[PDB]
């Protein structure tokens, strides 16, 4: 290469801040890297940050004596000296505890030139937003929509619940009743009174037609509950098939706007006349 | 008409006609009336053998030994009664229901679980509960007075100066009513004294010019003088300074405050009463080995997504401890990994607080270069559990879904454990199996572990200056690592040396650890920091704990109670020093322990915390003792109101209002509503009591949900002096949380301004939220919305004509100030928050001049962050409306001191709120896991550290501000009244 300036370097950035710089280097491989200018302001300090152990760093640039380095004393009088000779060396003499190369930089130039008349952009931008928000709002109704079956489901759980301890309760009690009318029953049908051996069957056809009706109230409830879940599911899957397509979107209409922005043209104050 | 089918014991059952207002009593005589009439009859015992039993609505076989309760508050099921012997106590069951019935679930899920934390947890918490219900009776019959009137003081007696001046030379105007003898009449005496006196000698003096045996109290609600403070560091006493107002006090007997008292009796539950050498864990010579199994299923489709993958990390907090390991990228139709997977992290060198977060990501290459991660649900893993012991074996998780709004692959920080639903993503785990149990090292082998000046300090003080998010670079950490031992002499930077170190290592955590075991104690606002998700250390959150312990008050307590209770989610395990000293100050405080079960019951919604908050309510439930008659009263109402709302917001959306108005009096006119509505503290503040429930202004608005208005009449003996009427409007729809921190945050802010000596002077209303979009607002009498004002007024002079008959006089310019000043408090306010655009309905107006804010959405500009663009707003233009209030309708400015006055004070509000901008962010540190959409992150804590400019230096932070408020004014905001130097 050559001496090429800072202003058109690759790993160099502009007015950049910290939620920016964590919006990059997310989930990035070991040695990813960028230099952007501090947040004291202070003139011509600039900060390195670098992706090593999982974690973003923030090494400090040091400019005492119109001189750059990373600590006392100062060994090389531009950025782009030690930032070439830190990726071409390993920092392990200068840090026992950090071993790591300047390996992949992060340079705009890639989304500069994979992005490709003003009005075309201005509406095909616009027709970017329009689908985003229709997008938004239908991702925005499906998950209300998804809590509420959620609540729902619970709701018929408990039913569940509440109708297996009655289905419980009511067996325990007819296990209960013939334990104990089965030594009592001599000596009923000994003095053969027909009328209490009738409301004895009516009783217990009463009952027995009672437990057959919640039963069947809780295999319908129960039938109810397995089919929302299965909604439930197929909504959980519409949920995670338009989460990507909708953040790729997302990052397309950013890009679009950072492109616009650093245009020069101010079209916040144009595009919302309509 | 209500039909019960009674179930028998002998085998018969009836089909009776039961009246909707019948008690069970007649239920048991009818019943046993005609049982003669059937056969068997001889086999019945008496009425005491039996007990009716059921199952109630919400899916419990509950006891029913409440055998005077009414038949409509049952909560049943399908209508049976099951009768049985009695197999247990009465005391302790009834005791239970009530619990339950407080809680919500009731507490045999809480019984009927596996877990053994759990049930620790529950067998331990009792021993503090028991602690501090004896602590409570140790100075009886005061100390139970004490408990439930507790002082509302200030933490310090020494009273501000500016505000001493305001005296007749430090004394205050107090009138004092007293009941002669036969009740009735009006008999006042009014006398004066100082401001550094004690109520004894309050009373002393009373007595002595009338001609512990007397007690204060505040005329209108239940205040009352009992601890040996200074007159004037009781809120209302300072409240009625400020507002210049003579404070109306009521003399009573103290004997019949202690008889009115109810007793308080503490019972232990049932379940109450329910070698080896081993070798350490940093013996182990083996990296961290994870086995992914499979997943049970997965919910995504076929033809839109190709493969999928595990994304896993270990943690410490929000910082890995390593890079994150993948696993190949199976197919989604079978997802079987049965990969082992390898950390670049020692056994030795976990620390105690490490985690085990996972995802399962969905990858989608695209026709871009670039490919696509999409998480499909996440799950926490505690590398260690309660009892210290690293996890090892067959361990099923299941996954929580990913929340609304987050992108990002995992979720560090949230609740550890597994879904407690069973239809969800269950992945697979499997740990080492080390042949033995595996413990973390005790105390001991921490601390005989380790030992294996210049002027230049001014870099230390630097950095501790900064603020908790400020930049810090490796060589600043390397210097704060070097110069650890020089950094006791700085107490402040204790939470930048905690943030120096790396916690994937060994010997530098056991130096941490004694440095830490060494520390002095700092201030309250300074430890409280240490509670967020930023330090998970056990031994950290203990030294903070016992700052709190030390040095915190009980005004201060229940300043910060909400982050307080927000700060229980990020602790791993369920039973830890923080919930211990937050339980043993709500046992000790009514009024503390009020907003504690009304916050933690508010968030239980959210099922991540609903176990370990359920646990809170039902041990304080246990040890609260008489007030649960007062909090079950409490939620009944809101309950009621929360049907009255939900039969009418979703199923009356098509009609008119006049049906509404018609459906609410015909519910108004039905007894249980009146009959539960009656006699019960608000939850805004338990000191008002709610009487009667009036109808002639109780009625629904045009808003955009129908917020319910609600009026109680004050049933006080002498409310007249005070309010007469309480209002709160019942809000359901809307979340209020974001609400609620921001009425803290102006109540911060004005007590910072009140202190530092100017009276920017602001409303902070009381909010509070009970549950799932609903909550309570206290609403101010005699004040107006700028929209309807300007509405009755009619220009652009109507507010300043209002303002003019409404008040003349001498007193027209004491309203121009105090509109001035409030003023600029919520300019001030609303600028460096950021709260949602202002309009002139969200602007309240009182009648002597004070204006105010109402309507609170987002704050850290979460509304307006749809379309890129890093800029600041400002929400609360100052309308020519108002700046004829500030110049009293001058046509120029610039020979009046109202305009510089205004400016300056401004300034000044800035540059204060500037230098306590540190509570700030600690406190939207602190409320970061409160499942906001407008706060989840840090980099919303960005918004409010660059709305103060906390990177530029004092100088350029005004140029910074006035530049925002004139390019948002348009210009007419321009250089200095006075140049200092």
């Amino acid at each position: 290469n050559n001496n090429m300036s800072l202003q058109d370097a690759e790993w160099y950035w502009g007015d950049i801040s910290r939620e920016e710089v964590n919006e990059k280097l997310r989930d990035t491989a070991d040695g990813t890297f960028l230099v952007r200018d501090a947040s004291t302001k202070m003139h011509g300090d600039y900060t390195l940050t670098l992706r090593k152990g999982g974690n973003n760093k923030l090494i400090k640039i040091f400019h005492r004596d119109g001189k750059y380095g990373f600590s006392d004393p100062l060994t090389f009088s531009s950025v782009v000296e030690l930032i070439n000779h830190y990726r071409n060396e390993s920092l392990a003499q200068y840090n026992p505890k950090l071993d790591v190369k300047l390996l992949y930089p992060v340079s705009k130039y890639q989304q500069d030139q994979v992005v490709k008349n003003i009005e075309a952009v201005g509406k095909k931008l616009h027709e970017y937003n329009t689908q985003f928000q229709e997008k938004s709002r239908e991702y925005d109704r499906l998950y209300e929509e998804y809590t509420r079956t959620s609540q729902e489901i619970q709701m018929k759980r408990t039913a569940i619940e509440a109708f297996n301890e009655t289905i419980k309760i009511f067996e325990e009690q007819c296990q209960t009743q013939e334990r104990y009318s089965k030594e009592y029953i001599e000596k009923f049908k000994r003095e053969g009174n027909e009328k209490e051996i009738q409301r004895i069957m009516h009783n217990y056809d009463k009952l027995k037609s009672r437990i057959s009706e919640i039963i069947d109230s809780r295999r319908r409830l129960e039938e109810d509950l397995k089919k929302q879940a299965a909604e439930y599911r197929e909504i959980d899957k519409r949920m995670n098939s338009i989460k990507p397509d909708l953040i790729q979107l997302r990052k397309t209409r950013d890009q679009y706007l950072m492109w616009l922005t650093q245009k020069g043209v101010r079209q916040k104050k144009l595009n919302e006349w309509l | 008409r209500i039909l019960v089918e009674c179930l028998l014991p002998n085998g018969m059952i009836v089909t009776l006609e039961c009246l909707r207002e019948a008690t069970l009593i007649t239920i048991k005589h009818e019943l046993f009336k005609e049982a003669r009439k059937y056969p068997l009859h001889q086999l019945l015992q008496d009425e005491s053998s039996y007990i009716f039993v059921s199952v109630t609505q919400e899916a419990e076989r509950e006891e029913f030994f409440d055998e005077t309760r009414r038949l409509c508050d049952l909560r049943l099921f399908q209508p049976f009664l099951k009768v049985i012997e009695p197999v247990g106590n009465r005391e302790e069951k009834i005791l239970n229901r009530e619990i339950g019935f407080a809680i919500g679930m009731p507490v045999c899920e809480f019984d009927m679980v596996k877990d053994p934390e759990v049930q620790d947890f529950r067998r331990n918490i009792l021993n503090v509960c028991k602690e501090a219900v004896d602590l409570r009776d140790l100075n009886s019959p005061h100390s139970r007075a004490m408990y439930v009137y507790p002082p509302n003081v200030e933490s310090s007696p020494e009273l501000p100066k500016h505000i001493y001046n305001k005296l007749d030379k430090g004394q205050i105007i107090v009138v004092i009513w007293v009941i002669v003898s036969p009740n009735n009449d009006k008999q006042k005496y009014t006398l004066k004294i100082n401001h550094d006196c004690v109520p004894e000698q309050v009373i002393a003096e009373a007595i002595r010019k009338k001609t512990g045996k007397y007690i204060l109290k505040v005329c209108g609600c239940d205040e009352y003088f009992l601890e040996k403070y200074p007159l004037s560091q009781y809120k209302y006493i300072r409240s009625c300074i400020m507002l210049g107002r003579m404070p109306n006090l009521m003399l009573m007997a103290k004997e019949s405050l202690y008889s009115q008292l109810p007793m308080d009796c503490f019972t232990m539950p049932s379940y109450s009463r329910r070698e080896t050498s081993t070798k350490s864990l940093w013996v182990i010579n083996s990296a961290l080995r994870i086995k992914i199994l499979c997943a049970t299923y997965v919910n995504v489709n076929i033809r839109d997504i190709d493969k999928i993958y595990v994304r896993t990390g270990i943690y410490h907090g929000g910082e890995p401890l390593c890079d994150n390991v993948n696993t190949q990228r199976v197919p989604c139709s079978n997802p079987r990994w049965n990969e082992w997977l390898n950390y670049d992290i020692y056994i030795p060198d976990l620390p105690r607080a490490a985690r085990l977060c996972l995802s399962i990501c969905s990858v989608k290459g695209r026709k871009g270069a670039k490919e696509e991660h999409c998480p499909l649900a996440w799950g926490n893993i505690n590398l260690f559990d309660y009892t210290d012991t690293l996890v090892s074996g067959k361990m099923a998780l299941n996954l929580w879904p990913v929340p609304h709004g987050l992108e990002d692959l995992l979720n560090p920080i949230g609740v550890t454990g597994s879904n407690p639903n069973k239809e969800t993503p269950c992945l697979e785990l499997e740990f080492d199996w080390f042949s033995s149990v595996v413990k973390f090292p005790d105390m001991s082998v921490i601390e005989e572990h380790a030992n294996w000046r210049e002027n230049d300090k001014e870099q230390l003080k630097a950095i501790s200056t900064r603020d908790p998010l400020s930049e810090i670079t490796e060589q600043e950490k390397d210097f704060l690592w070097s110069h650890r031992h020089y950094c006791v002499t700085i107490p402040e930077i204790l939470p930048k040396l905690l943030l120096s170190v790396k916690w994937n290592s060994r010997d530098e955590v056991a130096q941490m650890y004694c440095l830490v075991k060494d520390w002095p104690p700092i201030k309250p606002e300074q430890a409280m920091e240490l509670l967020d998700c930023n330090y998970p250390d056990p031994m950290v959150r203990g030294f903070a704990v016992r700052c709190l312990e030390k040095y915190l008050t009980d005004d201060k307590l229940s300043q910060y109670l909400i982050q307080l209770v927000q700060v229980l989610k990020y602790e791993q395990y369920l039973d830890n020093l923080l919930v211990r000293f937050l339980l043993k100050k709500a046992l000790t405080n009514q009024r503390i322990g009020h907003f504690f079960f009304w916050h933690l019951k508010s968030e239980m919604h959210n099922k991540t915390v609903s176990q370990r908050f359920g646990l809170l309510l039902e041990s304080y439930c246990r040890a609260c003792g008489m007030y649960l008659k007062h909090l079950n009263r409490q939620v009944e109402a809101m309950e009621k109101l929360i049907n009255l709302t939900d039969i009418l917001k979703q199923e009356k959306k098509d009609e008119t209002q006049k049906v509404q108005m018609k459906f609410l009096v015909e519910q108004m006119r039905r007894p249980d509503f009146m009959d539960a509505l009656q006699g019960f503290l608000s939850p805004l503040n338990p000191a008002h009591q709610l009487g009667n429930l009036r109808l002639e202004e109780c009625r629904i608005m045009s808003s955009a949900k129908r917020p319910l208005w609600l009026n109680w009449e004050n049933p006080d003996i002498m409310s007249e002096l005070l309010f007469q009427n309480n209002e709160i409007i019942f809000k359901n729809g809307d979340d209020l949380r974001q609400d609620m921190l921001t009425l803290q945050i102006i109540r911060i802010m004005e007590n910072i301004w009140q202190n530092q000596g100017l009276d920017l002077r602001m409303l902070p209303y009381g909010c509070l939220s009970i549950g799932d979009c609903v909550g309570l607002i206290e609403v101010v009498r005699n004040s107006h919305t700028i929209m309807q004002i300007q509405c009755k007024g009619g220009n652009s002079h109507t507010l300043h004509q209002w303002l003019k008959d409404k008040n003349k006089g001498e007193i027209y310019d004491a309203a121009i100030d105090l509109f001035t000043r409030s003023c600029a408090g919520y300019c001030v306010a609303t600028f460096i928050l950021g709260i949602g655009d202002r309009h002139n309905s969200n602007i309240m107006v009182k009648d002597d001049g004070q204006l105010f804010h109402i309507d609170f959405g987002h704050f850290l500009d979460h509304k307006k962050k749809k379309f890129g663009y890093k800029r600041e707003r400002v929400p609360f233009v100052l309308t020519q409306d108002f700046l004829i209030v500030i110049s009293k309708g001058a046509q120029e400015c610039t020979k009046t001191r109202e305009f510089e006055r205004f400016q300056e004070m401004c300034y000044k509000a800035y540059l204060a709120i500037r230098q306590h901008a540190n509570l700030f962010i600690n406190l939207f540190s602190m409320m970061l896991g409160s499942g906001m959409p407008e706060l989840q992150s840090f980099d919303d804590i960005a918004y409010i550290r660059k709305t103060l400019a906390l990177d530029k230096t004092e100088q350029e932070a005004l140029e910074y501000f006035m530049k925002q408020m004139n390019d948002a004014h348009h210009g007419g905001w321009t250089t200095k009244m006075d140049w200092i130097f």
